[PDB]
RNA sequence: UUGAUCAAAGUAUCACGAGU
RNA sequence: AUGAGAGCCUUGGAGGACUGAAGUGGAGAAGGGUUUCGUGUGAACAGUGGUUGAUCACGAGUUAGUCGGUCCUAAGUUCAAGGCGAAAGCGAAAAUUUUCAAGUAAAACAUAAUUUUGAACGAAAGGGAAUACGGUUCCAAUUCCGUAACCUGUUGAGUAUCCGUUUGUUAUUAAAUAUGGGCCUCGUGCUCAUCCUGGCAACAGGAACGACCAUAAAGAAGCCGUCGAGAGAUAUCGGAAGAGUUUUCUUUUCUGUUUUAUAGCCGUACUACCAUGGAAGUCUUUCGCAGAGAGAUAUGGUAGAUGGGCUAGAAGAGCAUGACAUAUACUGUUGUGUCGAUAUUUUCUCCUCGGACCUUGAAAAUUUAUGGUGGGGACACGCAAACUUCUCAACAGGCCGUACCAAUAUCCGCAGCUGGUCUCCAAGGUGAAGAGUCUCUAGUCGAUAGAAUAAUGUAGGUAAGGGAAGUCGGCAAAUUAGAUCCGUAACUUCGGGAUAAGGAUUGGCUCUGAAGAUUGAGAUAGUCGCGAUUAUCAAUUAACAAUCAAUUCAGAACUGGCACGGACUUGGGGAAUCCGACU
RNA sequence: GGAAGACCGAAACAGUUCUGACGUGCAAAUCGAUUGUCAGAAUUGAGUAUAGGGGCGAAAGACCAAUCGAACCAUCUAGUA
């Protein structure tokens, strides 16, 4: 069968791993734009639905009132939510401001 | 990779005579299989929504399917929606009754 | 090729069965004037078209 | 082999007809496949207890050709 | 913010065609393919197909009308003109 | 007021019968 | 090796480099017409040779019901005789041409309201009966065998359909798709009759009334960007099996793990329906806007599953990876086929909505169901029957087109000529990427040769100073080129000019900071015997507690030709004129 | 949020300056550097119309088979000087 010549991927599993500690992407290799390296219409897609995936658990676990989404959806249709971190204190504060008021 | 795929029927150009897919084999060889046009359903006509209860098909192979697969029990069965006909029965029913009292 | 028709399959035998050389004894007739053929076809020095 | 049939009596009822000229059986380590080549169709019983062969093999129409591979 | 400063929806067609021809399609495409209160379906679901041929997208009533607005002010005037006149002939 | 209607009923006198 | 004789081609052994998957690679169209293949070879033929050739000599070689021409019709040929022309014939929407009706199981007494152009060609790219899988020859395969389905037509066999009652059976029951009814002595008598049953519905079921007339769809789409799933192509992780290398080191880099059509059963992505219900403190929902008293969220259901997933297909199928054993031979036999995950338009697919638009996106052959007055079935003690749209068996399916090149050697280029030629599949890395550089996979060395460092030329360059003086003229040619961070002038129709200019910054190596998913975690009291067993929910909890996860960022130490996008990809700029607006 | 006859760019095509490479070629128009558009007035395989004093022409008398201010092929044609 003329036994084949090796085409070794050995060096490839040292670049797609040294990225996991980022050994190669500073400035000197980013030849594309940062825009279409990781596009907005997928970056903004990942964050926005993930907060919804926290929302529907928080819609119907019991922990947030039914009327507290259609003012918090406009904010999630707005901007002011970077992380899933900042969402929860702006519940824990605002679920407390509804608590002690009652 | 694979060792790539020709066409096997005569026609080459990517046309609507042959949309096509790739499945495998028991050899690992993946000849380039093609499928038919897409099967879908009749309509309600009035409401113009692709109706409910009726199998996808073409009209080509349709007569070798059984009666239940063709339509349903009511009148105008795959000819009308039940949204259609509930609007369609009563519409004259008062009017023909109105045609009684107007005939007096 | 490959989508011919039933003239151009039968026409193409006659412009094939005429592509032998001379019969390989008939230069011993009387008055032999036949050295090698008049109609003799190669296929890049001669075309068909008729 | 486009059909399977799990019932046993109809697996003998469909045996005696104009078709079903042969029966192909096969002894897996797992189970036993019952292939009976009919004219249009083909019928399949799956049996896996490794003991209900003999009582359901004979149980046969006597003139039937058996294709025995094991 | 106030994204452009004047032009609005013709801003696709910029730096072209002239001053008061960039404006004349503004005044005739802020009306077209905006949504209208349907006279029958009640909602606001009116987009175009071609010249003067509107349909709804809800309850499937389709009505022929004006060609850059839903129906012109030329049109209902006629719909008012034949209205008052119709009671005069037979009565 | 986005259904729909075709393919004689009625009537009259004869056939006013045949079979029976 | 062989050959009378070889830089080739002619091989086969190595092994150097190219073609780089928008190939010099595998197969399709037009055109070629015997080139494809073996066997044999002397001379012209192969702008050099020649032991092989697209030359001759000499032999073989193209199998089909399913691939396809065949039917349908498209722009249009003007192609019945109304017409005109001296005739041929007519750079012709021949719409007038006794009936110029196809006719239609039809009825007297032009079968009745009905049919306008009578006819045909026109698409191996559009429409369109139905199939694929494994091996197989000197060259052929959705064709040949092996095996496994279907369609169309024909024929045949079974196939709702036997009643109250009582033949089976005391009756309750049972053949009987569900018998009742008044009467009568019960009824035995009498009478009454089945052209299918289910669900509140959407619709469901194995089949259950078309012969015509009638609507209604499909048949029937353009093009753009799209979230959802899936297919296969790949990539990392782990068991396996056998191959790779070894001074040195490497639990390591490799091949390979598969399951087709047609079927049955589970059968959610996912929009739209049905029942309920009556929402404002408006609410639900996406990447968007879409939605709602013309019924929104809910509670359950309906139907489409294209999709998957197990079982039929599955002889350790076959195949493949290797085992052993057999001079060996169409042999023999052993073993394997096990799991997760992660992503992509370096591709197609069903589905979902929105988008430009004085751009609205073909016809018809064939086809379903429904409507329809008639008419034909049509007894209840049964015998059944059913172009039955059910199950299932026999039965044929004619006609020809198939080999090969499919273009730096089969085309046309007077020629084996860098030249124009329709599309199809399309990999590793870097990376924005189908770039451009590079290898695996396939395939090629084919361009006359060994030699030799003259000019001039042919193309690829650098050259100390100054830098347009040069020349018609800044034209060949050089700097700039990627991305992030600012920083942006006059004139503007206020959309620009905008990459303005004018700048800084950019390795390798060692790290922290951030952007997610599934189980949330889960007190409390006892039981059995810590094992086993039984529960409420606040705080939790911001990268909780377990667990897996893409890859792009946001910084910082330390260090090196002091070169940093290191080659490739790739811009010089600025005030003015005069044009012409622009693409 | 992705619209515009919007931009830099690749196979698709075009053909600008070098007036560079052969100008008895690779060729009765091509090669090599350079440059423009590149999601529409776009690019295109097949089918069909259009006819020699006319077809067609986003207009140059371009193009009509290597011919175009009138082809192309036989004649009256040994046409006249």
């Amino acid at each position: 069968k003329k036994p084949v010549v090796v085409h070794s991927r050995y060096r490839v599993r040292k670049n797609t791993e040294a990225r996991r500690k980022g050994r190669h992407c500073g400035f000197g290799k980013r030849k594309g734009t940062a825009n279409a390296r990781m596009p907005t219409k997928l970056l903004w897609m990942q964050r926005q639905r993930v907060l919804r995936r926290l929302l529907k658990k928080y819609r119907d676990s019991k922990k947030i009132d039914r009327h507290l989404y259609h003012d918090l959806y406009m904010k999630c249709k707005g901007n002011v939510f970077k992380n899933k971190r900042v969402l929860m204190e702006y519940i824990h504060k605002k679920k407390a401001e509804k608590q002690r008021s009652k | 990779m694979v060792q790539r795929l020709t066409l096997r029927r005569r026609l080459s150009y990517n046309t609507r005579s042959n949309k096509r897919r790739i499945v495998r084999t028991p050899g690992g060889r993946l000849v380039y299989q093609y499928v038919k046009k897409n099967p879908t359903v009749p309509r309600c006509g009035q409401c113009k929504e692709k109706l409910k209860g009726i199998t996808p098909s073409r009209p080509s192979e349709r007569p070798r399917m059984s009666k239940r697969l063709k339509t349903v029990s009511r009148t105008y069965g795959g000819v009308l929606c039940h949204s259609c006909l509930r609007e369609r029965i009563v519409r004259a029913f008062l009017i023909e009754e109105q045609k009684i009292v107007k005939a007096l | 090729a490959a989508h011919k028709s039933f003239r151009i399959k039968q026409k193409l035998a006659k412009k094939l069965k005429q592509n032998r050389s001379v019969p390989q004894w008939v230069r011993l007739r009387t008055g032999n004037t036949i050295r090698y053929n008049a109609k003799r076809r190669h296929w890049r020095r001669t075309k068909l078209k008729l | 082999m486009p059909r399977e049939i799990k019932e046993v009596k109809d697996f003998l009822n469909k045996a005696r007809r104009s078709d079903a000229r042969a029966v192909k059986i096969k002894k897996n380590p797992t189970n036993t496949k019952f292939k009976i080549r009919c004219s249009r169709f083909l019928y399949t019983l799956v049996v896996q207890d490794k003991e209900k062969a003999d009582k359901i093999k004979q149980s046969l129409p006597p003139g039937l050709q058996v294709k025995e591979v094991k | 913010a106030k994204r452009t400063k004047k032009v609005g929806i013709v801003g696709k067609y910029g730096t072209r065609y002239g001053a008061s021809l960039r404006k004349m399609v503004k005044k005739m495409e802020i009306t077209q393919h905006s949504k209208y209160t349907c006279s029958f379906c009640g909602k606001d679901s009116m987009k175009r197909a071609v010249v003067g041929i509107w349909s709804c997208k809800r309850c499937k009533r389709t009505v022929a009308g004006g060609a850059w607005v839903y129906s012109t002010t030329a049109a209902a005037s006629v719909r008012s003109a034949v209205r008052r006149l119709r009671e005069t002939k037979e009565q």
